[PDB]
RNA sequence: AUUCAAAGGUUGUGGGUUCGAAUCCCACCAGAGUCGG
RNA sequence: GGGCUCUGUGGCGCAAUGGAUAGCGCAUUGGACUUCUAUAGAGCA
């Protein structure tokens, strides 16, 4: 599958990692086939060296941002804020509060999805 | 104005009006750690004293609502008048309980006197029919919760490290005080979260009637957060219906917040 | 690559023992720090036996049908085989097939005609009425079993049934040790715990969803559910040593709470290594033969429930 | 009682012996065949209880019978020529084996209980050695094994046709261990046994082109349900399968040409009328009788040794763990492993002496301390 | 300067009698299910009002006892104990020690008995309140505040808490040969295996109490108590978790009695228990 | 992520004072400590 | 073995009283969880 168009297009983006690109490919495969998203693309942020997927869960709703991270890495709240600002710069619309989705991927391609927002979110009143 | 007693670096409140003022005016709730005078064989409800965190006591000293003193020590020159006063008070409070005791006893007798007379007459008439057929430990004393004599204490300085305030300068205290003060200014109620794997619990109102909404974790803006820790904390927050907050004070004075929630 | 009576040889490919029944060495390829097997025999043998690895698309096993589950009841009235796909998914495969078409130099007006002849090893698309017609294969999507690092090493080192290829040249458990240690800087402790556990008959799987290091199944995911949730640590035989992740009393309280909610036990594992050991003696796998293991179980003593440990019906 | 039978051409004389009886027959006039062996002029030969004699005649004959017979009569219901047809067809294979530097055909007589496995095996072996051939005989039916005691696997080098009553003379007869009456108790044994003896005669036929050309004859179990057919295909594709002949249950034909390679010629046949019912008691006492004709010999010509064997002399492995000596070892068997040298039977136990007394076909010492004990008992 | 702290509420006779005729049932903490969203007009407000006016009544309650149910005690700070001036009561079956002909109590037992209301503490011919007792008895020389918190928490459930005197004591090789778990080249240790040479680091955590269950209260022999139910280390919640060397040291000190860790988090008690474990090789199917 | 309700009795045994005893008095069992032998 | 002191209340730890209605907690059994994880299981502002 290594010749998949998206794998080589991810290679194209001059990021500088083998971990990040394969993990991004894994999350793309998890989204576009299992979870049935529509029109998922891959943008590179060289300010942070981050290969980040920008997609649409179902056609008609706004864009979402997904940063595929492995478990070996670790973040600081300053880098979290950096990625919040990057995401807002990326999808563009300054109305809704900044937010992205962190996809922690294991070694055997096991993915966990968490959502980071900027501010106070209530537990489950939606 | 209120006064909190700081001994060895821990802050206690011993009055019942100071706790009411604290909670009903300043949004500070504390934690009752004592025993109950009526429930002393149970761990469900506890009474005075009320224990304050160091951050709550520092915030209350700064906004000017309390006065942190150092716990006084007996003067030893005010002892003889103390002794004679205690002796007089004990004697008079003892010999004045006898009067209302006697009155209350006559009252508890005249209320059911008819029953006494009926039973006595039944007793002695059955005795007749058979004849034809044959102080201390009662004196009450009070065990005070808070010292009953006015003393003089010396005000404590919380912006200088000392013996009974070892907190000034420590980094964890500065961090947690930054976040506590920011959250408290926003109108929230706050408590400690050890059993929930966090630093604070954040309520939209008095915790007597509301469930908490957030578990807050104080972080330095450059410390690295281990991912596994984030996953465990998000799972625990999902299990108890609480968002996971991430708080960090920025050099420019303002604190930044970030919510974490499980998605799919 | 030995610790077994069958083929205790590091990387001889010239198999010769004599008195044996039938051993068939498995195959795997290392693509950018991930071991994958691309053969159906290999996949089915590794997963029906011991439950090794995870399917790269599905959740539990490599059983991702590229068919659609909702429309299985659509036309089960007919007699056909597995492939039945809605139109737009094959249209998207045609999108990233015209990707390949333009990337190989063929212009658009000939690409359209060539694939129109290919829209006349192959598939069956579906479509008032909705019918179906046979199509040609848009894109290869064959399954791959993705093996963890510790898993693949336990397979090559401790059993010998697996051979890893890195640019078509097989590896050895000297440089395999080196490579796995240099890509995942904490491969040694995790493989030592994995080896210790799977040698007692248990089945170790990754515990990412709970925040721990491993989960132990009695006989496998489909038969039983996990009982223990393990965290791994390394120390010296004078108990000197750094930590993988430092444990507060908030990490342990949270881990214990979320393990009680899911009916599991929080085991802390320690690996004690001698002080006379050197960072080049521990650069060989056989250092394993001189390191000790110690488990502890962390629990939550409830004050009010243990004041009479005689009362039970 | 003297009875005269006239067996004209293409006819089967069906007769078998009553219990504890004696039967005496002699080819007075003409020629006759016994399961493939042409009986000699006027030879008075004897028949014992339970023995089956379905003698077909090539040229017809005049036969004398003095004695009692359970069943004894003439029958024109005879498929035996179809027998020959198979042979005659495979007779091609015979010389065609050494035509193009190929090796001979090997043939299966497959089918359930009551089919005549050993009958076709009889005739095929005898006719093989009749046309100058020298066939390999592999018998696997551990229920009524005759290559050895039942509960073992065996192989025969057929030097000349079998005699009238007793049969092919055992000279270096291949024996290997199974231990139990039925392969339903352990299949792995039958598996590696099949492979073992198959490659064994691989080596023998490549170093003795004799049987390579002359092909081989096999006897397999009469199992048709469970792993019987799976082991049947295992054996066939291991035994260089050339031709397989099904015995009068065409269910075997269907699944047999459904699970063999295309190269395999599957030929079905209805069994002869001479296949008689033999229930539990039959093979019961015929198994104990095979033990008897191992250890005491036909007509009592074997005189075995009855005395002690040391526990400090021998170690046994039980099919994998050696069994601690316990009094469960009485009247079991013991196999001397080299292949196998021979077999012995236990009679009594000595605890504080630590020796158990055995009966032996050869004297002391036993050529190996390698022994494998039985699962079935005989005393 | 010097601020003058006001102090104390003195119950009058008429209120001492009223506090004698007190009930026993605790008020309910929340009156039904707590809420989730503070947006409201008058139900939430009145519910909070009632839930508060009940709290300010509970905390404004003083202890009132009889002068005969009260043992008279004295606080010797130089020798460092409490001396009873009268024969003790039912607490003397599990608490105290008799030396030189007199009955004596450790400072934490004395403070807990003052809180329950069984004794009457004096110091220099003057009785001590609970604030003064908290300040005098809870130094670093006698007993700390967290240790007293754990002590009283346990003692209010029924346990026997004594001081710990150190002088107290399958896979795809489709080979039909399975024994082959010989792969085990990783030896298992235990917790007390090598704790007698680790005690050289006699610093850090320490055992503080022995704990006997509540079934042992009716037939407790202070002179010959037996083997305890647990031993207790008392730490704080913000403190470092104990290492493996400290765990081995404490598990060798304790013996074969289990060892529990009590953590106090700004007034909230929690108990954990490390225990050495031996995974059962048995998994045979 | 907690919150509410119900059920549960030889007041060691016997006697006495009393209109009325878990309550006050005596005796007798069972237990703990101390003095000591 | 003798003297002196103290104790005995619901399965367990305990209240109560001039002497005038034997109830609190833990454990147990049931409900609601605006609860969660999934017929369960777990519930520590
Ligand atoms: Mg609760
Ligand atoms: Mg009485
Ligand atoms: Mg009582
Ligand atoms: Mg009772
Ligand atoms: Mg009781
Ligand atoms: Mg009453």
């Amino acid at each position: 599958m290594g010749t998949h168009p998206k794998y080589l297009e991810m290679m194209e983006l001059d990021i500088g990692d083998a971990t990040q690109v394969y993990v991004a490919f894994l999350v793309y495969l998890d989204l576009m086939e299992s979870k049935s998203w529509h029109e998922v693309n891959c943008v590179g942020l060289p300010e942070l060296q981050l290969i980040c997927l920008v997609g649409t869960e179902i056609e008609g709703e706004g864009l979402q941002t997904v940063v595929p991270t492995p478990i070996t890495a670790s973040l600081s709240h300053n880098r979290i804020r950096e990625i919040l600002k990057a995401s807002r710069k990326l999808q563009g619309d300054p109305d809704l509060p900044m937010s992205f989705t962190l996809a922690i991927v294991e070694s055997d391609s096991t993915i966990v999805y968490y959502k980071l927002t900027d501010g106070f979110m209530l537990p489950d009143p939606q | 104005m209120l006064v909190v007693e700081v001994a060895n670096g821990r802050s206690l409140v011993w009055g019942a009006e100071a706790v009411q003022a604290l909670r009903e005016r300043l949004g500070v709730g504390g934690r009752t750690v004592g025993a109950l005078p009526r429930g002393p064989r149970q761990n469900s409800r506890l009474g005075l004293p009320l224990l304050l965190m160091p951050e709550e006591a520092r915030l209350l000293a700064e906004i000017g609502a309390v006065t942190l003193v150092s716990a006084p020590r007996p003067d030893s020159r005010h002892h003889s008048l103390a002794l004679t006063s205690f002796k007089r008070q004990q004697e008079e409070s003892f010999q004045e309980q006898s009067a209302l005791a006697a009155e209350a006893r006559e009252t508890r007798r005249q209320e059911l006197l008819e029953k006494i007379t009926e039973g006595q007459a039944a007793k002695k008439q059955k005795l007749e029919q058979a004849s034809g057929a044959s102080p201390r430990s009662a004196l009450l004393v009070q065990l005070a919760t808070a010292r009953p004599r006015p003393v003089k204490a010396r005000p404590l300085d919380w912006r200088v490290q000392s013996k009974d305030w070892p907190h000034a300068g420590r980094p964890a205290h500065e961090l947690r005080y930054s976040i506590y003060r920011d959250l408290w200014e926003r109108g929230f109620f706050l408590s400690a979260a050890g059993k929930f794997g966090g630093d604070f619990l954040v309520y939209p109102g008095d915790p007597l009637r509301f469930h908490a909404h957030y578990i807050a974790q104080c972080w330095a803006p450059e410390d690295t957060i281990p991912l596994q820790d984030l996953v465990a904390a998000g799972r625990l927050g999902t299990s108890v219906r609480k968002t996971l907050l991430l708080c960090s004070p920025q050099p420019d004075g303002k604190v930044v917040y970030t919510s974490l929630q499980w998605a799919s | 690559v030995y610790e077994t009576y069958e083929s205790p040889l590091p990387i001889p490919f010239g198999q010769d023992h004599g008195p044996l029944k039938e051993f068939k060495i498995f195959r795997a390829e290392m693509i950018n720090n991930n071991v994958i097997v691309r053969n159906a025999e290999d996949i089915e043998q590794l997963y029906g036996k011991g439950y090794f690895g995870k399917g790269i698309l599905s959740r539990s096993r490599p059983s991702f049908t590229i068919s659609d589950p909702k429309l299985v009841a659509k036309w089960k009235d007919m007699k056909t085989n597995m492939p039945i796909i809605t139109s737009k998914r094959y249209q998207h495969s045609v999108e990233w097939a015209a990707e390949l078409m333009r990337r190989q130099g063929q212009d658009e007006s000939t690409v359209r005609r060539i694939l129109k002849d290919y829209t006349k090893e192959y598939v069956l698309v579906e479509e008032q009425r909705n019918r179906l017609i046979c199509r040609r294969n848009p894109y290869r999507i064959f399954e791959y079993l993705q093996l963890s690092l510790e898993e693949a090493f336990f397979l090559v080192y401790a059993l010998g049934c697996l051979s890893i290829y890195y640019e078509k040249e097989p590896l050895t458990i000297v440089k395999l040790w080196k490579a796995f240690t240099v890509v995942q800087p904490t491969f040694r402790t995790t493989y030592m715990a994995y080896h210790y556990f799977r040698s007692k008959g248990w089945v170790p799987k990754v515990g990412l969803k709970y925040g721990t290091d491993l989960l132990l199944y009695r006989k496998g995911p489909p038969f039983y559910h996990a009982s223990y949730s393990v965290i791994i640590e390394l120390v010296d035989d004078h108990f000197e040593g750094s930590l993988r992740r430092p444990l507060s009393w908030k990490s342990l309280a949270a881990l214990s709470r979320v393990s009680v909610n899911v009916s599991k036990e929080l085991m802390l594992c320690y690996l004690i290594k001698p002080s006379t050991m050197t960072d080049k003696e521990m650069e060989s796998p056989e250092c394993m033969k001189r390191i000790k293991v110690q488990e502890v179980i962390l629990s939550r003593w409830v004050s009010s429930r243990e004041r009479s440990d005689q009362d039970d019906l | 009682p003297t009875t005269k039978f006239e067996l004209e051409r293409e006819t089967e004389l069906r007769f078998e012996v009553e219990a504890s009886q004696s039967v005496q027959l002699e080819l007075l006039t003409g020629m006759a065949e016994i399961f493939g062996t042409e009986l000699t002029r006027n030879k008075k030969f004897t028949f014992d209880a339970g023995a089956k004699v379905a003698v077909f005649t090539w040229h017809g004959c005049s036969v004398q019978l003095s004695g009692r017979t359970e069943v004894a009569y003439v029958s024109k219901d005879t498929p035996m020529l179809l027998y020959l047809n198979t042979h005659t067809a495979l007779e091609q294979m015979r010389r065609q084996a050494e035509k193009e530097e190929e090796r001979g055909p090997r043939v299966m007589v497959v089918g359930p209980t009551d089919v005549g496995k050993s009958t076709v095996c009889r005739l095929l072996l005898n006719y093989a050695v009749r046309l100058g051939r020298r066939p390999t005989y592999v018998e696997l039916d551990v229920g009524q094994g005759s290559v050895s005691i039942p509960g073992t696997m065996g192989a025969l080098y057929i030097e000349r046709p079998a005699d009238v009553e007793e049969g092919f003379s055992i000279q270096a007869p291949l024996v290997y261990h199974f231990g139990s009456t039925t392969p339903g108790t352990n299949i792995k044994l039958y598996n590696k046994i099949t492979s073992r003896l198959a490659d064994v005669f691989n080596q023998r036929c490549e170093v003795n082109r004799r049987a390579s050309v002359s092909g081989c004859v096999i006897n397999t179990c009469g199992w048709v349900k469970g792993s019987g057919y799976q082991a049947l295909v295992h054996a066939a594709s291991a035994f260089e399968v050339d031709v397989v002949v099904v015995l009068d249950q065409e269910r075997l034909y269907n699944e047999l040409k459904r699970d063999l390679p295309h190269f395999v010629r599957t030929v079905l046949l209805p069994k002869s009328g001479g296949v008689v019912e033999r229930s539990k008691d039959f093979r019961r006492e015929c198994r104990d009788e095979r033990i008897r004709e191992y250890f005491y010999g036909f007509r009592g010509c074997f005189y075995p040794h009855a005395f002690n064997v040391k526990f400090s002399d021998v170690k046994i492995y039980k099919v994998l763990v050696p069994v601690t000596p316990g009094r469960d070892m009485v009247h079991h068997l013991l196999s001397v492993s080299t292949s196998v040298a021979g077999f012995i039977v236990v009679t009594s136990v000595d605890l504080e002496h630590q020796v158990f007394t055995v009966l032996s076909p050869a004297p002391r010492p036993l050529p190996k301390n390698f022994l494998l004990i039985m699962d079935i008992r005989f005393m | 300067a010097a601020v003058e702290v006001p102090a104390g509420r003195v119950l009058s006779a008429r209120e001492l009698f009223a506090a004698r005729s007190r009930s026993q049932k605790l008020p309910q903490r929340s009156h039904g299910p707590k809420d989730f969203l503070p947006d409201g007009s008058a139900a939430q407000a009145e519910r909070l009002r009632r839930c508060r006016e009940e709290l300010w009544q509970l905390l404004a309650e003083q202890r009132v006892e009889r002068l005969g149910s009260l043992v008279a005690a004295e606080w010797r700070p130089e020798e460092g104990f409490v001396e009873l001036k009268s024969p003790a009561g039912k607490f003397w079956q599990t608490m105290g020690f008799s030396e030189q002909g007199r009955q004596r109590l450790h400072p934490e037992e004395a403070l807990y008995l003052l809180e329950c209301g069984s004794i009457h503490l004096f110091h220099q011919d003057l009785p001590l309140s609970i604030q003064e007792a908290y300040q005098l008895l809870l130094t670093d020389h006698t007993v700390t505040f967290l240790q007293y918190q754990v002590f009283s928490h346990l003692k209010r459930l029924g346990y026997v808490v004594r001081r710990f005197q150190p002088s107290s004591v399958p896979g795809q090789a489709s080979s039909p040969a399975v024994v082959l778990q010989h792969i085990s080249v990783l030896q298992t240790t235990h917790l007390p295996d090598g704790g007698a040479r680790l005690l050289e680091k006699s610093g850090g955590l320490e055992i503080i109490f022995d704990v006997y269950q509540a079934d042992a209260v009716a037939t407790f022999r202070k002179n010959n108590p037996g083997k305890p139910y647990a031993r207790m280390c008392i730490s704080g919640f913000d403190e470092p978790v104990p290492d493996l060397c400290s765990l081995k040291r404490l598990s060798y000190q304790s013996g074969d009695v289990p060892l529990i860790f009590a953590l106090v988090d700004h007034g909230d008690i929690s108990f954990y228990s490390f225990r050495d474990f031996t995974l059962p090789q048995d998994v045979g199917h």
